[PDB]
């Protein structure tokens, strides 16, 4: 999720992305340790069998069984860690993220609770108001003049530049906000 | 019961007469002012109306409207007064004119005794309401909406007008005491049954009747914010007091009659329920809301039994409150963002708590949750229905499945979920519109803690 | 069960139909019967308000039992007694439920097969 | 209470922890800014498997486009403490 | 609090299951390296564990031996 | 009661604990022989269920096949 | 494989701004500056209550018919009633299945 | 080898199982790249404003706009009167309302006819 | 039912606390050492479902097997609650079996 996806996966990528999922999936079928030990080594044996093919027509061939032979023997009910996009707890905390923003509208008297939070808070406002120029600046000179290809982007390069576009990634709420 | 009347006549000049910074203060002082005093109207007989003179009487079917238009006018006052801020005073001071002439036009409708001063009344509350929707309407499409607005009305009440003269020149009289005494069977002739078609398209085209809805969704969803309160609470309701009323003509006519009436009724309301369900604008699926609703009071008033009459009277209230309280609901939020699209402001209990439990309990009342008023009507209405014929179980039935869908996906939509990030002006509610919400909110419990004030004169 | 495979799989006519039985006279095979007695009165029954089924033959023990329970409240586990008798009553009644079930049954083989004999001899 | 509040610390000891219980790392050889695949000689399987070690030993899971890029333990703790917002 | 992780060279495959595991993978020809980091799940207390009827007869000893003391006083109380 | 995380060990256990474990499960299983022991009639029946084979013709009322 | 030099010093300094910004989140032993009998629980959430409803149950509700309807006790042979004073008969001479 | 898995509508083709990314061209890859530059230079547009200082407000979104406008303002402009439609139109919107009428006149035609007969079993129908 | 349901879903909460949120019986271990008051708990509470004689839940379940067995009703029906009381025993041997015996599978932060 933190990462710029390219345009296309390599062969290897998806060589990787089944062997990742086809041990997930042996070791939702297969319980207990040490029978999910074997049967991943002998998964790993089988899957590096043909790891030295030079003809990359038999390869993509091989790897269009593997994705078949997968589809018919996964798991309808494989394991899910509980924070991930499929799990039992997975945006459990969403409803008490709350944006920084809402801040800015406390009233003075709940203000005077906590003084040296918003002086801290209007510090980081001040750093970002004075950064923007050249963030801006920045990603205009890097940027080719048809447009930016990926959705990467560049670092600070000069003496007390922050990385453009940052406001937002830095302040996030948290992972458990409450 | 011209105590009533006068004081309004009163709220005009006061407001002309105001300082430009206390027209908002006085008005709605006064308003309130005078719907405690419109209060009294509850105390009913339980034989006949309370004939206050030769031309205005109060029914137990009236009562209960006149409070409700009189209690609406503070809600409009407080729900407008944010939206105008950067007008100029003239034109403040002309829209709290219009509402008040709205107001004023309501309750001489709702207590004519005679039929034809009840049909002028009727179409005078047209002209604020065209003028309010074209005027301080926000979009373009604004003109269109009045221009539906508009004819769709007239063209259903031009023939009314007609009949009601003929019927003057054939029984002499239009006062609704001496037609009700000297009432006389409808033969089965083409004469009578176009004279049926007459009185009652107006009336239909009023509620609206599904086919003849389509002005509806462009009106409310153009109109400024009171227009809207204005348009779902009070005169939706101008259809069905009409109808009770004038039914008592058209017998024995009416079994023949009403059936087209009553499969486009039960039909539409399945339909306009399944609309609501793909909505991407959030007013829009209150206004098909509305006209779900409606169609349920047209199959009540249609039937013609008094447990049909008592659950349209209870829904027709119900609902106005219900639809106000909707309306004032989505319009903070497109103060707030200045778009209508439902889903570009998400997750919006994380930001404001007490504005998602108005939220929640406008659509609990939405979807009517036992024991409030809402569901007293819609049970009466639904037993009767059964009464009539077994089978409508099944249309009501699938209503009240589809109903709490769409409120509850509304609900979902728009406080559940995550914030929208890149929507960072989403200031704390105000006191005033949390004041708006109790004020609608807290009357319909009250009702339900005392039903038979809403229930009609067939109590 | 054994009766069910012998009615589903054995022929219907030898078997006894639970829902029309007995469809032979009460004394068919009997010079005579006593009358079936009952202790409790209609009235004591009311009184009890028993239960529209819990007022057969053996009310008279479920009267006792309930009247014993009412009577030695805090100690409910005092009434073994009286529940037993009305337990025992109840198994007795359902003794000869069985009874009455298995006279339908073997009066139908004998008399099918009686007549079946008769026929074949006047057949021939 | 719940789980205490993990520190840096404690991150890298679990990931050396991890890392000396492969038979195929030698546990005196191995440093902290090792990589994979220049020091060790590990080729993409043995990554991939350490990746999936990881996870296992911290309970959640790393998305494969983030794993790739993972080749040396300070990497893997470095990713470990921002994804749990660990400052200390 | 304040407890270091032990030692990592304490774990062993001996004795464990995952010992079988890596002798029938040698008489393939593979071999286990993942076994070290599961072997804390049979080394320490979770050596042994009962079964299922065992774990069915958890208080079956007690509650006995209190159901024959109690039977025992009944039988010599009746004797009054 | 303060229990510190183990890292790869059992977890400590109270006394406490165990002793309220066993206790239960304990009394668990004496309810069940005492009840069984004195209601012993609930599981294994009461009254013997008879085989109406052992049931004579005389008794059941039924015509020695000839009228 | 693995991160680019760009990618790398990107993610350094965007860790130690993140690493800044939680540790500004900490509060100062001063942050929340705040502005300036035994068996009672049983006689206002019990007792009360009780008083309540026992009166409006007694003096309200009771005068109204059929307001609190109650099933008849049941009788039995050999009871005897409080208010007449008649008693019930035994039982017709018990068979005695001993 | 193994038992075939077969897509449907509301059970779509999986990925791996799709023989379009297995036999891939140049003009494949060119393509993919032509997606990518398009989808960044939209990121690196919506990013500019979301992370301005002095931006307060919502950042509009054209893309929504159009969705809501094609989907409400769009559609009549866009409508003609043929066959498919026609058809269409009449069925969903003339043959429910017949369908309900016939069942209940129907059921109200028995309900009357057993009524005249007097045999409905009418007794404690008070209210209506 | 209402008794024992109740604690069974407490004993399932209390180990799911207490594996930091963990719901999959595919990462709980051998909880019968480690969890000694839930273990009983459970095992009570299992036992009583099945209708273990003089339990609570023997009191109704097996008055109702019972009932069901001696009255004038449908074949398939019987048929069906007897494999349905199985199942039952099946599914409680499940729980127990995955959840309480056997080695640890849950992440080494115990
Ligand atoms: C039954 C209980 C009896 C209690 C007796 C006393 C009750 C007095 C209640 C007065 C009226 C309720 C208030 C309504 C406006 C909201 C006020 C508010 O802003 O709250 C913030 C306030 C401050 O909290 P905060 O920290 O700011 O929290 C704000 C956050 O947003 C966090 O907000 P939140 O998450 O706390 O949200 C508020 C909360 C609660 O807020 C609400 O939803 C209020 C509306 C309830 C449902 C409305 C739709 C249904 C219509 C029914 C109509 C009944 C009318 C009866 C007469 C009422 C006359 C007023 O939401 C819910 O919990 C869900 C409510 C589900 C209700 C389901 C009830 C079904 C019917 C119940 C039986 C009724 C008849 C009983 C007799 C039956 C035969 C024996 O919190 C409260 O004051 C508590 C809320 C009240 C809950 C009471 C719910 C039961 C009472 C129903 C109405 C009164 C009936 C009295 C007779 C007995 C019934
Ligand atoms: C946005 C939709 C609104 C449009 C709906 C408007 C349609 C309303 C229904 C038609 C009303 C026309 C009737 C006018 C008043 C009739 C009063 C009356 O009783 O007159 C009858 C006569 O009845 C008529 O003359 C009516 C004839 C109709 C003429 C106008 C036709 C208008 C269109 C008819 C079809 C529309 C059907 C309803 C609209 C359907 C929705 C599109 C008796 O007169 P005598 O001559 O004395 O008879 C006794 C001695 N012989
Ligand atoms: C549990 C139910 C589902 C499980 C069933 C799954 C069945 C699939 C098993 C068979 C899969 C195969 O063997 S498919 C065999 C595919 N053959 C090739 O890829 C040949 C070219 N090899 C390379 O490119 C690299 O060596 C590479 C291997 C990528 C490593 O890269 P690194 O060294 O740089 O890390």
């Amino acid at each position: 999720a933190f990462s710029a996806p390219a345009a296309y996966l390599t062969h290897q990528q998806k060589v990787l992305r089944l062997y990742k999922r086809a041990l997930r999936h042996l070791e939702s079928w297969c319980v207990h340790r040490d029978k999910y030990r074997y049967f991943a080594c002998l998964m790993r044996a089988r899957f590096d069998e043909h790891k030295n093919e030079k003809d990359m027509v038999k390869a993509t061939q091989l790897l269009r069984q593997a994705e078949e032979e997968f589809w018919y023997g996964q798991h309808p009910q494989p394991y899910i860690f509980p924070e991930s996009p499929g799990g039992t707890s997975y945006e459990r905390y969403e409803c008490y993220k709350v944006p920084e923003w809402c801040l800015d509208d406390w009233h003075p008297s709940e203000k005077a609770m906590y003084p040296d939070y918003f002086a801290k808070r209007e510090q980081w406002k001040r750093l970002r108001r004075e950064s923007w120029e050249r963030e801006v600046k920045q990603l205009q000179e890097e940027t080719p003049p048809g447009g930016p290809r990926t959705e990467a982007l560049p670092p600070a390069r000069k003496e007390g530049d922050l990385p453009p576009l940052w406001w937002h990634i830095v302040t996030r709420p948290r992972e458990r906000p409450m | 019961m011209l105590k009533i009347i006068i004081p309004t006549t009163m709220l005009l000049p006061m407001t002309w007469m105001s300082k430009h910074n206390m027209i908002w203060i006085n008005a709605t002082v006064h308003s309130l002012l005078i719907s405690l005093i419109s209060l009294s109207l509850l105390n009913q007989l339980g034989e006949n109306s309370l004939n206050f003179s030769l031309t205005f009487f109060s029914d137990s079917l009236s009562a209960p409207l006149l409070v409700l238009t009189t209690w609406l006018l503070p809600l409009m006052l407080m729900a407008s007064q944010s939206h105008l801020s950067k007008e100029t005073t003239t034109r403040k001071k002309l829209y709290i004119t219009m509402l008040i002439l709205l107001q004023l036009f309501l309750i001489m409708t709702f207590t004519a005794t005679e039929l034809i001063l009840f049909y002028i009344l009727f179409e005078a509350t047209l002209v604020p309401t065209l003028i309010i929707i074209t005027r301080w309407g926000n979009q373009t499409e604004r003109l269109n909406a009045g221009l539906y607005f508009l004819f769709y009305t007239l063209a259903g009440s031009l023939p009314l007008l007609v009949a009601l003269v003929y019927i003057q020149n054939t029984t002499g009289s239009l006062n609704f005491l001496i037609i009700h005494y000297w009432s006389h069977p409808l033969s089965n002739s083409w004469s009578n049954i176009f004279m049926w078609l007459a009185c009652i398209m107006a009336f239909m085209v009023k509620m609206p009747l599904y086919g003849l809805h389509l002005w509806l969704p462009k009106a409310h969803v153009e109109a400024p914010i009171a227009g809207s309160m204005v348009l779902a609470a009070v005169l939706l309701k101008l259809g069905g007091y009409g109808m009770m009323r004038i039914t008592t003509i058209l017998n024995p006519l009416t079994n023949y009659m009403a059936y087209p009436f009553l499969m486009l009724s039960m039909w539409g309301m399945i339909m306009t329920s399944s609309i609501c369900l793909r909505q991407t604008d959030l007013k829009s699926l209150i206004a098909y809301s509305s006209v779900s609703h409606m169609a349920l009071v047209i199959v009540a008033i249609m039937i013609q039994t008094p447990w049909s009459f008592m659950g349209a009277t209870a829904l027709m209230i119900a609902h106005g409150l219900t639809s106000s309280m909707l309306f004032c609901l989505a319009n903070t939020n497109y103060e707030r963002v200045h778009s209508r699209t439902m889903i570009l402001a998400r997750g919006l209990q994380t930001l404001l708590p007490l504005m998602a439990t108005w939220w929640l309990v406008a659509s609990l009342t939405n979807l009517a949750l036992p024991p409030s008023i809402n569901l007293i009507g819609e049970l009466f209405i639904i037993t009767a229905s059964f009464s009539w014929s077994n089978i409508t179980i099944i249309l009501m039935g699938m209503n009240m499945m589809i109903t709490a869908l769409y409120s509850l996906y509304m609900l979902i939509t728009t406080q559940r979920g995550k914030y929208t990030h890149h929507i960072n002006n989403i200031k704390p509610s105000f006191t005033r519109e949390n004041a708006l919400m109790a004020l609608h909110i807290l009357p319909l419990l009250l009702l339900t803690l005392n039903p038979k004030m809403i229930l009609g004169p067939l109590y | 069960g054994a009766h069910l495979a012998r009615r589903y799989l054995g022929d219907a006519s030898k078997e006894p139909d639970p829902l029309r039985m007995p469809t032979f006279p009460p004394d068919y095979g009997f010079p005579e019967r006593k009358e079936r007695e009952m202790v409790a009165t209609q009235q004591e029954m009311n009184d009890a308000q028993l239960m529209l089924q819990q007022r057969d033959y053996c009310a008279h023990y479920l009267i006792q039992l309930l009247k014993c329970k009412r009577d030695s409240f805090p100690n409910f586990l005092a009434c073994k007694h009286e529940q037993h008798d009305w337990d025992y009553c109840e198994h007795l009644d359902y003794v000869k439920r069985m009874k009455e079930f298995e006279r339908e049954r073997r009066l139908l083989q004998r008399k099918k097969r009686r007549e079946q004999r008769e026929a074949e001899m006047a057949r021939g | 209470s719940d789980a205490p509040p993990l520190t840096l610390e404690a991150i890298k000891d679990r990931v050396l922890y991890v890392l000396k219980l492969y038979d195929k790392i030698d546990p005196e050889k191995l440093s902290v800014n090792s990589h994979f695949m220049k020091d060790l000689g590990l080729d993409s399987l043995d990554q991939v498997e350490i990746i999936m070690a990881m996870e296992d030993e911290f309970g959640f899971e790393i998305p494969d486009i983030d794993a790739e890029k993972l080749m040396c333990p300070q990497e893997i703790v470095d990713y470990i403490a921002d994804k749990k917002d660990v400052y200390e | 609090s304040k407890m270091e992780l032990p030692d990592y060279k304490q774990w062993k495959i001996e004795g464990t299951p995952l010992e079988t595991v890596q002798e029938k993978l040698a008489a393939r020809g593979l071999r286990d390296p993942w076994g070290r980091n599961e072997a804390w799940r049979y080394s320490g207390g979770f050596a042994n564990n009962v079964s299922f009827v065992g774990a069915l007869l958890k208080g079956f000893k007690w509650g006995f031996a209190a159901f024959v003391v109690a039977v025992g006083a009944e039988y010599y109380l009746e004797s009054q | 009661v303060h229990i510190e995380p183990r890292y790869r060990q059992f977890p400590q256990l109270t006394r406490s604990q165990l002793i309220q474990a066993e206790f239960f499960s304990a009394t668990m299983w004496f309810w069940i022989l005492w009840r069984f022991w004195h209601d012993s009639d609930a599981v294994l029946g009461h009254f013997p269920y008879p085989d109406p084979s052992q049931w004579t013709d005389e008794e059941l009322g039924i015509l020695p096949d000839d009228e | 494989s693995g991160y680019t030099p760009d990618e790398k010093l990107r993610l350094q300094q965007l860790r130690e701004l993140r690493r800044r910004w939680l540790k500004d989140q900490e509060l100062s032993p001063r942050e929340p500056v705040l502005p300036p009998r035994h068996s009672i629980f049983a006689v206002t959430h019990v007792l009360i209550p009780v008083w309540i409803i026992h009166y409006y149950l007694k003096y309200h509700v009771t005068a109204k018919p059929y307001t609190v309807v109650e099933r008849k006790p049941r009788i039995f042979p050999g009871d005897t009633i409080l208010e007449t004073g008649e008693v019930i008969p035994l039982m017709k001479e018990f068979p005695d299945q001993h | 080898s193994f038992p075939k898995y077969k897509p449907s509508r509301l059970a779509t083709l999986p990925a791996t199982l799709d023989p379009a990314e297995y036999d891939i061209s140049p003009e494949t890859r060119k393509a993919q790249a032509e997606r990518l530059a398009i989808r960044s230079r939209l990121k690196r547009e919506y990013l500019l404003q979301y992370n301005d200082p002095n931006r307060l407000g919502v950042i509009e979104d054209p893309a929504l706009i159009r969705w809501t406008y094609a989907r409400s303002a769009n559609i009549y402009p866009n409508f003609r009167p043929t066959p498919k439609t026609s058809l269409l139109g009449a069925l969903f919107g003339i043959g429910p309302l017949f369908f309900w009428y016939y069942v209940f006149k129907t059921d109200r035609d028995k309900k009357e006819k057993l009524i005249q007969e007097g045999k409905l079993d009418q007794t404690f129908n008070i209210s209506y | 039912h209402a008794f024992f349901k109740a604690m069974l879903f407490m004993c399932s909460g209390s180990i799911i606390h207490s594996l930091n949120d963990e719901q999959d019986i595919r990462k709980m271990g051998g909880l019968y050492k480690a969890m000694p008051f839930t273990t009983t708990a459970l095992i009570i509470g299992s036992l009583a479902l099945t209708g273990m004689p003089y339990l609570t839940g023997f009191y109704s379940k097996d008055l109702i097997i019972e009932a069901v067995n001696m009255s004038y009703t449908n074949a398939w029906a019987l048929l069906m609650t007897l494999i349905a009381t199985s199942l039952t025993a099946a599914y409680s041997t499940r729980i127990i079996f995955f959840a309480f015996l056997g080695k640890p599978r849950f992440p080494p932060l115990v």
